[PDB]
RNA sequence: CAUUGGUGAGCAGCGAAGGAUUUGGUGGAUUACUAGCUAAUAGCAAUCUAUUUCAAAGAAUUCAAACUUGGGGGAAUGCCUUGUUGA
């Protein structure tokens, strides 16, 4: 048997991100 | 921070050797012991039988 | 996805957690040294105290194996547990157990190392967790017992599935089915992967560079009618040999000529790619063993060259670094024994490199042609150069000499040249 | 050692404690407003936390050579050497591409028994049993018959 | 132009127009944000079902669009709109004539860069507000500061910067403050492209002879160079899924996968997207995923994605190739032929120029598919003589469809350019039938019809004969010969009766088609150009070349009305489900509703670009039209 | 889905019911797949019996007990409506309630009704037994825990320990606290064994689902999706009282233990694994195990549970265990 | 002589860098396209949980509650109802 090769599903996983928001500033 | 869990090594409960007996840990607990005066007394019942 | 499957999972990440006492047969039975029957009464001091005794008779053989004393065939690590550990842990357990691999690679024919491994074996059950790094070290082996032992009690990773029909059997696996292991484009990945590391830690031996190279070779001959999958195949074993020529070894040095030599012939490939293989070949060309295959290597290159720059000069710096490894002498000697493989090509691009570069050796194209017959187109050439140079160049005793050896031999074709320039 | 500095960052205040996503900033729970220089060295810390700092960034630069093969490879995606330039043929395979019929045109009634291209000219010559000389002018698209001449009594062997 | 009867609804079929698509996140999930002309869409990445469109068409082109949570920014002209579910909620318009080119959004600035090389910043008026509203300042970029602007991003971490990117070099501008803190040193070779690494301080740039440059601004100094001999950077993306992978998209379609910390190329996909139309115009890893995203300008986005390695140990090594996981597409050029599938409105059939012909889905967009062109095998056993290479057919100039046995054998017939035989294909298998139809007088076909009870199927030579094949076995059954020039129009009546055609020759044929006959005939003035056969009126207009319709009543074989008012060649035209009106277009770039029973023009229209194809909803509901330009179908909702 | 989850007294197998009835049984560590039936009806609860070999099965209208390898051995068709299920180890008693609002304890060994008690309230919210003297805990929609045993007609106690329906109930180890939810948003930690309330959370965020204790005494607690954990919680102290913030970082102000949040899902039920650091979660779309440190008892005793327990071993266990059943009218307060 | 019986040896015909059969995996549809989470008139999406607690409101003599049983005959001891005895 040659090596089989399987399409396996995938489902999203949350992930974090930075958030630009942070960056604004007011003097 | 700090975490632990219970963690068990199967070679302590489980022996390596076929031939080896299977350690029997003991806790005497009362609350892992519950009906204490009902059992001793249904194993009288049955002596008596 | 069924419960199954999911479960079947489940099943595969535990597979040596040895919850209950059929698990702890199994787990325990398997053995490279004992039947199964044997091996589960067997303890695991039983079994420390003989791989201790391997591990000496090793460390004779070989000081590094005395590393390992200190942490893997301690007296503490009997008492040592894989499942109770922390990923961290794992991760640096197994390092030193792909070290060791690499350390017996070489010594499977001793019978110690067999006793040595099975502490490894039924301690840190490396035929379950460290099964690919397993397999790797012992595949030149095939052939050998040992080997077939070791099929009996792994369970085979998917990249090494067609080995699934020699597990338990009496025949071991046949040298055809090699190839179809390497000619997998993902297991010449893993492959490289694996040899790579062997060259970083300068772990590599004979028998494993042959097994390699025939593995490799093979692969290009199964793979030449399919010129689409050749094309795949260049990126992966290149670049193994261009690894294999930066090793100081010789063994790999000669082993990555065999590869390159082979690709050449099998698929043609840009001057470009074949330009920059001498410049590798060259660089860390120091054995005299090395020194011989490689002129035999650049020879065959240069004649797989079948475009328009076929046979024009070589380089700069290209034309230098050859000259200090292969001085004219060499060359000579190499031109005047009556076996040399065909090198025409070679010769015509070294002749015209000559002339370009180096005026004193002049003397030394009179020499060169006459031991070896150059192509009719290839004479040319050489001509069209060297009437280039007494127009450029002052006229010497030399340069008058090689005109006079081409009057004498194909008079016509000289004015042939002259016809067409000036 | 940076390039270049900005003095706005150094005189700005930013209050933590506004939004839930600042919260986690503070070193401790009595601070409330922090300038740009620590704000900036809190977030960088984060901002580490979301993305973890890869190999390639850090410890490694770019800023005979044994190395000259790997390099190559790179920089070529190509491998086979053009046909184009060359002269000579590939040995195993041939590229090679089918064209109208010449016979399409004005059909043959016989065997086609020889064939001949006109040394300069583009035609092609038929002939057969059928005793024709069918001559037609071949393009590759059309194929359209030139002339034609009925020998009678005289088969065309060649 | 506004009609009485008929207001635009939507465009099918279009995915993207080409401009880079837009990426933002709710939550966990992932929308994608698509221009198409005048509209973007917006896509769930998880099923590519889309979710909203813009409430009103914008005066001009889009040209950038950024999406941040639930608000949308889409750039046109010189005004900047802010859409939150597809309904605008705040439109800001620039004082400069200059178009916007380049939008960024940070924090509660807003940055759109015009092409005068002027940059507009736009600032929250409060720190809660949800999008920028009110104006901060303006910054300017002189040629002697640097080139075009090729795009504005901000590098995370930086307080009050934006990273501008200029053709030259690259700039960092402090908004807050309106002043140059740094400026990078020149590049050799143009920029064309800009991304933020995951990393600190590092942008990717993009040159326009296959460079990408690692350059980190904080030490202002190179990092890395890849290079791409003899290609152009149109795109770049990093993995943020905890592997240092890279993909650099091209103008000539293909994207290439780099392994950072080996320094190794992982695969590369060739031909994703069509060189001719801009290759690959946008390419993003979804933030934290192994799935990419990719877009083009051929009205197509598609996904793929990383499976996990094969090898227990060494799985950096060992990387499976990219695989695809889904897509959504249409036609790549202006849609050719369109027919109504079925008696409700849900599915459409259109062909394109392209060579390709699919079902559109009008109730939902993930329904529509592409039908196949895979070849049944011959039911004699011979071999099939074609190109070992697989082609398309060749453009679709004419199609007929009937339901009446669908799901039982080839229900459609189609007729291609300068082809001699007609293609059948079944619309329940969504595939090419295992039938050909040919003329048998070594001419093209030039009309295509079917009987009502979808057992016959008729074919209109353009040497004048008629051959009629049965569908079910494809076997040639009658031969008519009347005409002497192309027929041009095959009708039958529901009954399978009376039969009609009508050629360039001018003549119009009636036949018996039961008993084989010829009824009568009937010469107009031009030659006739097209037809349509309404069943249950049992009247049939005709495009005449002298720019008239001639609307006969096969029953008495009389003209009854004709209509007059068009100033060039009628392209198109269509009945009304109750037989009552006369839909037409012509090439003077009008549409124009005509009123049979009076007999005259009731409703005109005047598109900006000519209607080829004109078709009514069997319901009435709808009315459907394609353009010389755009790749969609423009469907108009019937007041009346 | 749902899926209500039932681990085994010594934690080696898991029994899972799917509401639209698919239950199976495995061997969660060794992922072995015990049985698994896909009954085409509507199942509310299951539960193992005095080992892994049989299990009972709470569908639409009728209990079944089950085998190993999933043969049905018995439709009890005395028992309707069924929507709770419990197994007392020492007296092999299955123990049922449901709409009938009728409490009815069957022996399993014998096969005999030991008796059916009417409960005169109406439907059954929720059921617990007290494993320390097996009496079995009903809370009903008027908001009181009535306590039984099979030996009495009339319930032994009555506690108003909610002002509507009782949505669970929980009691530990040591059977000395109980803790109840009802659907009034307050949650109540007693003193069963002098019938105190200690504590009353009056106020929580959204009506509690269900409450779990584990034998380490960590209150588990679940509100839809959130799953809420309080060490410590189980005490006479007034500063032990559950608390969801510190105001101003008050130390004895009791802070939650640990905390998740099933995004999309409402939790079903919520089981501690016995002898492990984990908490089993049952939801809509499948199952979870929670790592909680200090859940779980670390030293078991292997006379009476043994998580290492082998066939041989368990085949005597059966016996033994099944010689000195405990008689039914012992059960007492 | 007929096989509409099996197994083979070959033609005519079809016929563009091959053709035929079987099969594993994944993706899109199979109802008609208004986005994720939460304690939801808003926050979050890097979560807060160091304001998350107080206050207000909130307890039917329904103090009722198997509409849920295979048929025939009983039911010592149970259980239900009714009375009764002594506190």
């Amino acid at each position: 048997p040659k090596v089989v090769r399987e399409a396996k599903k995938v489902e999203m996983t949350e992930a974090r991100a930075y958030n630009a928001d942070a960056d604004t500033a007011k003097a | 921070m700090k975490i632990k869990t219970i963690k068990r090594s199967a070679d302590d409960y489980v022996p390596v050797k076929s031939t080896q007996e299977s350690q029997m840990p003991r806790n005497l607990n009362p609350e892992l012991h519950p009906f204490e005066r009902a059992r001793e007394y249904t194993k009288a019942l049955n002596a008596t039988k | 996805s069924s419960l199954s499957d999911q479960l079947a999972q489940v099943a595969s990440n535990n597979a040596t957690v040895a919850l209950d006492r059929k698990r702890r047969q199994k787990l325990h039975s398997a053995s490279l040294i004992y039947n199964s029957k044997t091996a589960a009464t067997q303890d695991y001091d039983f079994i420390f105290e003989n791989a201790s005794k391997a591990l000496e008779e090793l460390s004779q053989i070989e000081p590094k194996f005395a590393i390992f004393s200190r942490t893997l065939f301690s007296e503490s690590s009997i008492s040592l547990d894989r499942n109770v550990q922390t990923k961290e842990e794992i991760k640096d357990l197994d390092n030193a157990i792909n070290a060791y691999l690499l350390l017996a690679s070489s010594k499977w024919y001793l019978a110690p190392t067999l006793h040595a491994t099975e502490w490894l074996v039924r301690r840190f059950q490396i035929h379950v967790k460290n099964t690919e790094m397993l397999l790797l070290s012992t595949l030149n082996y095939y052939q050998t017992p040992v080997f077939k032992r070791i099929l009996s009690i792994i369970k085979l990773p998917p990249l090494f599935n067609c080995l699934s029909n020699f597990v338990r059997s009496e025949k071991p696996p046949t040298a055809l089915t090699m190839i179809k292991l390497f000619n997998d484009m993902d297991f010449l990945k893993l492959y490289t992967s694996y040899l790579d590391q062997c060259i970083k830690h300068n772990a590599t031996y004979t028998n494993q560079l042959l097994f390699t190279t025939c593995c490799f070779i093979n692969v290009v001959a199964f793979n030449s009618n399919n010129d689409e999958k050749l094309n795949q195949l260049v990126p992966i074993l290149l670049e193994i040999s261009a690894k294999l020529l930066a090793s100081k070894s010789k063994d790999c040095q000669i082993a990555a000529h065999t590869i390159l030599v082979v690709f050449a012939t099998a698929l043609p490939l840009k001057k470009t790619i074949i330009l920059a293989a001498m410049e590798t070949i060259l660089s860390n060309l120091d054995a005299k063993e090395a020194k011989h295959s490689a002129l035999l290597t650049i020879c065959k290159l240069f004649q797989t060259l079948k475009g328009q720059g076929n046979v024009d000069q070589l380089p700069s710096k290209i034309f230098k670094l050859f000259d200090s490894k292969f001085d004219t002498v060499s060359i000579l000697t190499f031109l005047d024994k009556e076996d040399k493989p065909v090198c025409d090509k070679f010769i015509t691009s070294y002749t015209r490199s000559i002339a370009r570069y180096d005026r004193s050796k002049l003397n030394i194209i009179l020499s060169l042609l006459k031991k070896i017959r150059l192509e009719r187109y290839e004479v040319r050439l050489i001509i069209t150069d060297l009437i280039y140079l007494s127009e450029i160049l002052e006229d010497k005793s030399q340069l008058v000499e090689l005109f006079e050896y081409f009057i004498s031999i194909n008079e016509d074709l000289v004015l042939k040249c002259l016809k067409s320039l000036g | 050692e940076a390039a270049w500095i900005d003095s706005d960052d150094e005189k700005i205040k930013v209050p933590i404690l506004v939004t839930n996503k600042t919260k986690k900033l503070r070193t401790s729970y009595n601070e409330s407003k922090i300038n740009g220089v620590h704000y900036i060295n809190r977030l960088r810390s984060q901002f580490e936390k979301i993305y973890p700092r890869p190999k390639w960034v850090d410890d490694e630069s770019d800023s005979g050579d044994i190395n000259a093969l790997t390099k190559i490879l790179s920089t070529t995606y190509n491998y086979k050497d053009t046909l184009s330039n060359s002269k000579l043929l590939p040995p195993k395979k041939l590229d090679i591409v089918r064209l109208k019929d010449a016979n399409a045109s004005h059909p043959s009634h016989s065997a086609i028994q020889s064939l001949s291209f006109h040394p300069s000219k583009p035609l092609l010559l038929t002939g057969g049993y059928d005793k024709t000389l069918r001559i037609y002018h071949i393009d590759g698209k059309t194929n359209h018959l030139v002339t034609s001449l009925h020998l009678v009594g005289s088969p065309i062997q060649t | 132009k506004n009609s009485k009867i008929f207001s635009p609804f939507r465009i099918i079929g279009n995915v993207s127009n080409g401009v880079p698509f837009a990426t933002g996140t709710l939550g966990s999930t992932f929308y994608i944000v698509t221009c198409v002309g005048k509209t973007f869409q917006i896509y769930d990445a998880n099923t590519l079902h889309l979710l909203f469109v813009s409430e009103k068409e914008t005066p001009s082109s889009i040209v950038a669009l950024s999406a941040h949570f639930h608000y949308v920014y889409a750039a046109y002209e010189n005004k900047v709109g802010i859409y939150k579910r597809g309904i605008e909620e705040h439109l800001l318009e620039l004082e400069t004539d200059a178009n916007v080119e380049h939008l960024c959004i940070f924090g509660d600035y807003l940055c759109a860069s015009t092409d005068d090389n002027s940059i507009f910043i736009y600032k929250k008026s409060d720190p809660q507000d949800k999008y920028p509203s009110e104006f901060y300042t303006k910054l300017t970029v002189t040629e002697i500061q640097g080139g075009e602007i090729v795009s504005l991003q901000h590098l995370a971490t930086y307080l009050n910067k934006l990273t501008v990117v200029t053709k030259s070099n690259v700039l960092l501008f402090n908004v807050r403050t309106g002043k140059l803190v740094f400026t990078s040193n020149e590049f050799p070779d143009q920029i064309t492209t800009a991304e933020p690494a995951p990393v600190l301080d590092i942008i990717a740039l993009g040159t326009v002879t296959g460079e990408v440059i690692m350059f980190n601004m904080r030490k202002g100094k190179r990092i890395r160079t890849i290079k791409i001999p003899q290609s152009r950077i149109s795109s770049l993306s990093f993995r943020t899924d905890g592997s240092s992978h890279l993909s650099v998209g091209t103008s000539s379609g293909d994207l290439i996968f780099y392994d950072l910390d080996r320094r190794s190329r992982i695969h590369v996909l060739k031909n994703i997207h069509r060189e001719s139309y801009g290759g690959v115009t946008q390419a993003t890893f979804l933030n934290g995923q192994p799935i990419i995203v990719t877009s083009g300008g051929d009205n197509s986005l598609k996904e793929y994605v990383f499976d996990p390695s094969l090898s227990q140990g060494s799985g950096d090594v060992v990387v499976q190739p990219p695989r695809y996981l889904r897509s959504r597409g249409g036609h790549s050029q202006p849609p050719s032929y369109i027919a109504f599938a079925d008696s409700q409105s849900h599915f459409m059939l259109s062909a394109s120029k392209d060579r390709s012909l699919w079902s559109f889905s009008l109730r939902k967009d993930a329904q529509s598919q592409e039908m196949s062109q895979r070849l049944h095998k011959k039911q004699d056993g011979g071999r099939v003589g074609g190109s070992t290479i697989k082609s398309k057919f060749p453009e679709i100039v004419a199609l007929a469809i009937e339901n009446a046995r669908i799901g039982e054998w080839e229900n459609i017939i189609t007729a291609h350019k300068d082809e001699k035989f007609a293609r059948t294909w079944d619309m329940r298998n969504k595939r090419v039938g295992r039938w050909t139809f040919d003329t048998t007088d070594d001419g093209f076909v030039k009309s295509v019809a079917m009987s009502q009870c979808g057992n016959f199927g008729f074919i209109g030579s353009s040497n004048g004969s008629i051959t009629i094949y049965n569908m079910q076995s494809g076997i040639l059954r009658k031969k008519y010969k009347l005409h002497k020039r192309a027929v041009t129009g095959i009708s039958l009546d529901g009954m399978n009766r009376k039969m009609v055609s009508c050629g360039l020759d001018g003549i119009v044929g009636f036949y018996d088609f039961n008993k084989s006959t010829l009824l009568g005939k009937l010469k107009l003035d031009a030659p006739i150009t097209a037809m349509v056969y309404h069943r249950s009126s049992d009247l049939f207009a005709l495009a005449l070349d002298d720019l008239s319709i001639v609307v006969i009543d096969a029953v008495t074989q009389r003209v009854v009305r004709q209509l007059w008012g068009h100033s060039n060649r009628i392209t198109a035209f269509d009945f009304s489900p109750e037989g009552r009106w006369i839909v037409s277009a012509s090439l003077d770039s009008t549409i124009r509703t005509w009123d049979l029973p009076t007999g005259g023009c009731i409703d005109g229209i005047i598109v900006d670009n000519v209607a080829t194809n004109v078709k009514f909803s069997p319901n009435g509901d709808l009315l459907a039209t394609t353009h010389v330009t755009g790749n969609g179908i423009c469907i108009w909702t019937n007041r009346a | 889905g749902p899926y209500h989850i039932k681990y085994a007294k010594n934690g080696t197998h898991l029994l899972i019911t799917g509401r639209k009835g698919h239950v199976a049984s495995m061997d969660w560590r060794k992922g072995q797949l015990r049985a698994e039936l896909f009954l085409n009806e509507t199942c509310h609860s299951a539960t193992y019996l005095q080992n892994e070999q049989y299990f009972a099965v709470a569908q639409k209208k009728y209990t079944f007990i089950y085998d190993h390898e999933g043969t049905e051995l018995h439709r009890l068709k005395q028992h309707i409506e069924a929507r709770h299920l419990d197994f007392l180890p020492y007296h092999y008693l299955l123990v049922t309630a449901g709409e009938t609002g009728w409490l009815k304890y069957h022996d399993v060994s014998t096969g005999q009704l030991v008796s059916e008690l009417r409960t005169k309230a109406g439907p059954t919210m929720a059921m617990a037994q007290n494993p320390w003297n097996a009496v079995m805990h009903l809370g009903h929609s008027n908001g009181t825990v009535s306590l039984w045993s099979p030996s009495m007609p009339e319930p032994l106690v009555k506690l108003l320990s909610a002002r509507g329906p009782v949505n669970s109930i929980a009691i530990d180890r040591s059977g000395y606290y109980m803790a109840t939810t009802g659907a009034d948003r307050s949650m109540k930690i007693w003193d069963i064994r002098n019938f105190k309330q200690l504590h009353s959370v009056e106020s929580l965020p959204t009506p509690g689902t269900n409450v779990s204790i584990s034998d380490t005494g960590l209150l588990a607690l679940s509100r839809g999706p959130h799953v809420t954990l309080w060490k410590d919680a189980l005490k006479l102290s007034g500063d032990s009282k559950p608390c969801f913030g510190s105001m101003g970082g008050n130390p004895h102000r009791n802070t939650p233990y640990m905390s998740h949040l099933f995004a999309g899902n409402k939790v079903e039920n919520l089981g501690f694994v016995p002898f492990e650091d984990l908490l089993g979660v049952g939801h809509q779309t499948g199952i979870t195990n929670l790592i909680v440190p200090g859940a779980g008892e670390a030293n078991y005793d292997a006379l009476e549970l043994n998580p290492f327990e082998t066939k041989k071993q368990r085949q005597e266990q059966e016996v033994r265990t099944l010689l000195n059943k405990l008689p039914a009218d012992t059960i007492t307060l």
